[PDB]
């Protein structure tokens, strides 16, 4: 097979920058190659084929260029719809390989996040688990940390923590930690709180909430 | 404009097989290379093997040659790959993807894919089918519900029937430690209107065949 | 003279449809001229050996002088004819049938540099690839002619070049008009000599035939076996006169072109080459009258041989009939009009238009 | 198949110089009808037409040749063997270095020969 | 690439004068270097032009033999020298390149498809001498604004707000005045609302004296 | 040298018009011509290279024309941006040569001038100078008049004034006459004020100080 290696593995820019991405076969490919462009959890979109054809429709800010062995894939000012995972494409003979990928991210303003926590419902209760939920709503930049603490006491590895992919018209992420315990001990302790650490806020922001209301 | 309807996503048993189809809906199997491509977690796509109708070829990878059949039934439109002898690798988002071949040579081979279905998710594990629970997450403000429990994904959740849209945030499902997908869905509000707007989460898991619709309130 | 210009740095990176064209398009000429510069690195057995390009090729001699072609390309440098005197005192005409240096230099690469090796307009990659064909056949010929052909192609000399070559010309008023109103026979007559690529100039060397004798008369002889007529199959004689082939008068002598094939006959004018003659005194027209007059021995041949034969004439057909074999002459419309009895006999193209002689 | 110059050993047992000259094949399946047919039939650009009718150009102009020559040519012109592929042929040949160098020097009678 | 001359200066009668061209993110091989002045009232005047990669310089024959052209690769910068200066040669010195990528042995400049900001020299026994800046206090629309007089030579340029403020500016070319200085004024039209809330400073740079002072108004 | 004619030397048309600006060379220079645009206290810029080609981002209205020894520029849609002088120049052999430039004029309707004075800074005073400026400030047509009167008595040949190029945006003028005296004879007299005359005004209007 016919390995195909993109360069850079990530990277990050502000809006208007200009942005190339790299391809290398491990051999001549003349100049067969395709570039695709995946936002996540969504189709791979044909942007570039036959190595410098623009797909119609696409913005003319992309472009793509190269032949033999190196390719590059060059955008002239990004916006923020750009965001998503690129992807080098090769025919020039079987199988049809693809490159390892090249994560855009979109560097802007810091944005602190809006913190909420909500209680676990009494219909969970009733199953024998609770999950308390913490939501960082709409930030920048991706780094946030979420300790849960009961009462005064920090938790340690009872919590699962997801984060949305960057949103296409505002470049803000946002992020739920859940802490999972039993019914037994959820009813054990009093106060509940979920603490959050980020470049945005000036002091650490902490939300909580009483058991008994 | 021809449009690429997969079929639903699914769970299978290591060891057995699965097949899943691709409905082309505006045009005729005999003027594309119809390919199959599929995408691992984390992983990128990966090209399986394509069929060329009009030339009577089929053309499959070597990774999966010997387990992989494609076919293209030409009488209904829809084409068709059967994965034999299922492993965890081949837990994947698999696309059915065409390429327009009206002017073809004899040694034609696929180039490029220009229209992609919108994929089908096999899991491919021992565990049975289960549907979620959901659970509100009850309160500008923000309201949500945490969808728990669920087996195979995916998942889908949208806000009044469709209604609600701007501001919607529903998270990736995290895998719990018991093996049982979880996932939540929130969406800002301005806190006026938690007395007169109704909120309801609309819960769709087809791979249980389960949706729920399930109404938040703030509680008592 | 073809005028060119060196190009040093052919940077041009980037695949682009329209700017491969060009990139591809430049590598062409300077294939082409690297291509060129690599490459400088009966009877007619009684006929003399001549040295057909010795006269064509001694110029080109000359053009490898010091400084000879400063004076060609100085004096070519207003107009694209001129006439140089050699250093050996030779005048000989100079014609710049193609300027690539100035289109190159001043039209070109400042259109192709503008926007970064990359050309928004097909049109000059299109005007390019005209100016630079011309040089590309030119390369071409030569490269399989090994640097000398016959005839100069309408791309060593196109049409109008050599319309003007004649008018400039030193010769007669009757001179140019034969030679203009027969260019098609005139380039078959000449040569084109390769010869320098050196400062930016390509030199070719057009060795075109000039016509000292015109507008005498000529004629055609046409002969064939005469045999005698006896029914013994090998009792018989035949007798040929050789002398067959062209004759044209030529200052006070006749010239004698053995090989008749050697002439190009256009209407009634005859294009003969005198280094394929010998010259004959005037006298040979009696072996016409009488083959046994006293004033010149007539050629002929002898042989045992009576096989039969047609030679085609200019105004009929001769035919040498002998053993068995069927001899006729037809007409489109009404078939065989004519029978030949054995012996030699003549028909002519009156009412006859063909003359079947055994399976020919 | 990965290079344009290779040396065959043939089934009698002779060893013979090979040389891919024009790959029209790849440049029509892998190049033209996949551009073309992504365009729904059409080409948006002048410049893909020309690219065409100059590869297939040579294959063109030597079909003229063996048309009107009955498939037996002398000398071998430049669309049968171009310059840099003859001057390739006599450099790979299986040659005294005296004589790689007369045919190098003297290419143009190498084509009349 | 952008191209970045240096200052403007005052040179004495009869001396010599360089003026550097410094390519910013490119080689020199890759260009035509012309040198195009410009007198005042007048139009632009090709000087000459050097073919780096050629090893190739041209000179207008109005100029040989008191003009050096001359390419250092090693940091990029052209140099123009001009000696024996005097009254005609006050000008604005401005580089000028064209793109030289595929050159031919021939190969000579056609045009000036990327230009330097320019050098204004002007050839005066006056000795150099900056400015003083004074506010012009206000007392529909309303206008302020603050007045360079006393300098030599020039120019003067003029920022208000470090660049912040831009429409409505009015800047207006120099005058000549008998003392042998020139004198410039700067004005800008505001909404009159923002005449107590809003600073309006007005930023003087005069390099030929590397004078920069900043004035509150 | 080869001397490029251009012709005219300067023509005002009004917004939108098609405008047509002629070089002529004395000898033979093929298509070898290029055009620049020059406005007032910046470099020039390429608008046109080998007689027709547009340089990349300039507009399409831009054109060029001609051959041999005449050549042309054209401005299908004449805007205000463009006020600016343009000059051809030729590069068929060395030196290389500029025309003598056509100034573009745009010609538009008439607006008022906005007329404001300003007295002498209490820090410039103490140097021992006084410049009094009076401005018309964004006006049509280009001749405007500015008499001083201190007082009442009408000032002649004590100041110098200034006028700046026509505005890229606008199309309008502006004005400043700069009044210079010792700080003796301005603490001489009391009230000043600037008369000024033009046709966008239907009376003179006086703007006056004390000090
Ligand atoms: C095809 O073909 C063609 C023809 O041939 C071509 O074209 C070309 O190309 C080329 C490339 O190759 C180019 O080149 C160039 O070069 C140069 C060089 O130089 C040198 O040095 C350097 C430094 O520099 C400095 O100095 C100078 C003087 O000398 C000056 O002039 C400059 O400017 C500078 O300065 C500055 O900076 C600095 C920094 O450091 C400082 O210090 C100072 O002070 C100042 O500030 C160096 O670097 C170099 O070296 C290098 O290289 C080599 C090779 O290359 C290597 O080996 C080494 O090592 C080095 O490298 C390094 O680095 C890198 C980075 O860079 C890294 O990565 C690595 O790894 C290493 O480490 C030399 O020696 C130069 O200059 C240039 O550059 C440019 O470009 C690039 C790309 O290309 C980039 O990257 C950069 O950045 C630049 O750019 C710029 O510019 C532009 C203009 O427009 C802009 O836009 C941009 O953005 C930028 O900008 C920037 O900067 C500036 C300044 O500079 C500023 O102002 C701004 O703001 C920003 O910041 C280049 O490289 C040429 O030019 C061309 N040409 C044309 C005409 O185009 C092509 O390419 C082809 N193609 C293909 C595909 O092939
Ligand atoms: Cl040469």
């Amino acid at each position: 097979d016919i390995q195909m290696t993109q360069s850079p593995s990530s990277l990050s820019a502000a809006v208007g920058d200009r942005v190339t991405i790299t391809c290398q076969a491990s051999q001549d490919i003349v100049n067969y190659l395709n570039w695709y462009q995946q936002k996540p959890g969504k189709a791979p979109k044909l942007l570039i084929y036959v190595a410098s054809n623009l797909e119609t429709g696409v913005p003319s800010r992309f472009s793509g260029s190269g032949s033999g062995t190196d390719f590059s894939l060059t955008i002239s000012s990004l916006q923020p719809e750009d965001v998503a995972t690129y992807y080098c494409q090769q025919y020039d003979n079987l199988p049809l390989t693809f490159g390892g990928g090249t994560k855009v991210e979109i560097k802007r303003t810091v944005a602190a996040p809006s913190v909420f926590i909500f209680p676990p419902s009494d219909e969970q209760l009733k199953s024998g688990t609770a999950s308390v939920v913490c939501l960082l709503n709409n930030f920048y930049p991706r780094e946030a940390k979420v300790q849960w603490k009961v009462d005064n006491a920090l938790q340690s590895g009872n919590s699962q923590e997801s984060v949305t992919e960057q949103d296409s018209k505002d470049s803000t992420y946002s992020l739920s930690s859940t802490l999972t315990l039993s019914k037994a001990d959820y009813e054990k302790h009093k106060v509940y709180a979920c603490e959050v650490t980020h470049q945005g806020l000036s002091s650490p922001v902490t939300k909580s909430f009483n058991r008994g209301e | 404009q021809v449009q690429l309807v997969q079929s639903g996503a699914e769970v299978k048993k290591p060891g057995s097989s699965v097949m899943v189809s691709c409905q082309a809906s505006g045009g005729l199997l005999e003027d594309y290379i119809i390919n199959w491509v599929r995408q691992a977690p984390g992983q990128g796509p990966e090209w399986m093997g394509g069929i060329i109708p009009v030339l009577g070829t089929v053309h499959y990878g070597p990774k999966f040659q010997g387990r992989v059949t494609i076919t293209a039934d030409e009488s209904t439109d829809t084409a068709y790959m059967e994965l034999s002898s299922l492993r965890s690798e081949d837990t994947a988002m698999y696309y059915c993807a065409t390429e327009t071949a009206l002017v073809v040579s004899e040694t034609y081979l696929p180039h490029y894919f220009d229209n992609w279905g919108q994929g089908t998710l096999v899991t491919v594990s021992s565990a049975s089918t289960k549907g979620p629970s959901v659970f509100p997450l009850a309160p500008t403000a923000a309201l949500g519900c945490l969808v728990k429990d669920y087996f195979p994904e995916p998942v889908t959740v949208s806000w009044n029937s469709g209604a609600l849209t701007s501001g919607v945030h529903t998270f990736p499902a995290v895998l719990q430690s018991s093996g049982l997908y979880s996932l939540s869905s929130v969406v800002t509000v301005p806190s006026s209107s938690l007395g007169t707007q109704t909120y309801i989460c609309n819960v769709n898991h087809k791979p249980s065949n389960t949706k729920v619709d399930k109404r938040v309130e703030p509680k008592s | 003279t073809i005028e060119l210009s060196n190009i040093k740095e052919n940077k041009c990176n980037g695949t682009d449809a329209k700017v491969k064209l060009i990139k591809q398009e430049l590598d062409k000429y300077k294939n082409a001229v690297t291509e060129l510069q690599l490459l400088m690195q009966f009877l007619g057995f009684l006929l003399g050996v001549g040295s057909a390009i010795a006269s064509g090729v001694a110029v080109c001699k000359v053009l490898h002088l010091e400084g000879e072609v400063n004076k060609i390309k100085s004096a070519l440098l207003s107009t694209n004819k001129a006439v140089v005197s050699l250093s050996n005192g030779v005048s000989v005409l100079t014609f710049k049938v193609l300027d690539l240096k100035n289109y190159i230099d001043k039209q070109l690469l400042p259109i192709l540099n503008k926007q970064s090796c990359s050309i928004s307009n097909i049109e000059t990659v299109i005007e390019f690839q005209q100016k630079n064909n011309r040089l590309l056949e030119i390369t071409r010929e030569f490269s399989v002619n090994a640097g000398v052909t016959t005839p100069v192609s309408t791309y060593m000399l196109t049409n109008s070049e050599l319309l003007s070559l004649i008018n400039d010309m030193p010769i007669t008023n009757d001179q140019k008009k034969l030679m203009s109103n027969n260019v098609q026979i005139v380039r078959q007559q000449s040569y084109s000599i390769m010869c320098i690529i050196k400062e930016e100039v390509l030199a070719y060397v057009v060795q075109l035939p000039l016509y000292g004798v015109i507008d005498t008369p000529c004629w055609k002889l046409h002969t064939s076996p005469l045999c005698t007529t006896n029914t013994k199959e090998g009792s018989n004689i035949c007798l040929t006169r050789t002398d067959r082939g062209w004759y044209c008068d030529n200052a006070g002598s006749v010239s004698f072109f053995p090989q008749a094939e050697t002439c190009k006959v256009q209407s009634n004018r005859v294009f003969c080459d005198t280094m394929n003659s010998l010259t004959l005194p005037s006298e040979v027209n009696l072996c016409n009258v009488d083959i046994f007059n006293p004033k010149y021995d007539c050629k002929i041949m002898t042989s045992k041989t009576d096989v039969s034969s047609s030679v085609i004439t200019s105004l009929g057909a001769i035919v040498s009939c002998y053993g068995k074999t069927k001899c006729t002459a037809s007409n489109k419309n009404r078939g065989i009009i004519k029978t030949f009895s054995n012996g030699c006999d003549y028909v002519s193209n009156k009412g006859v238009d063909t003359v079947s002689v055994g399976n020919t």
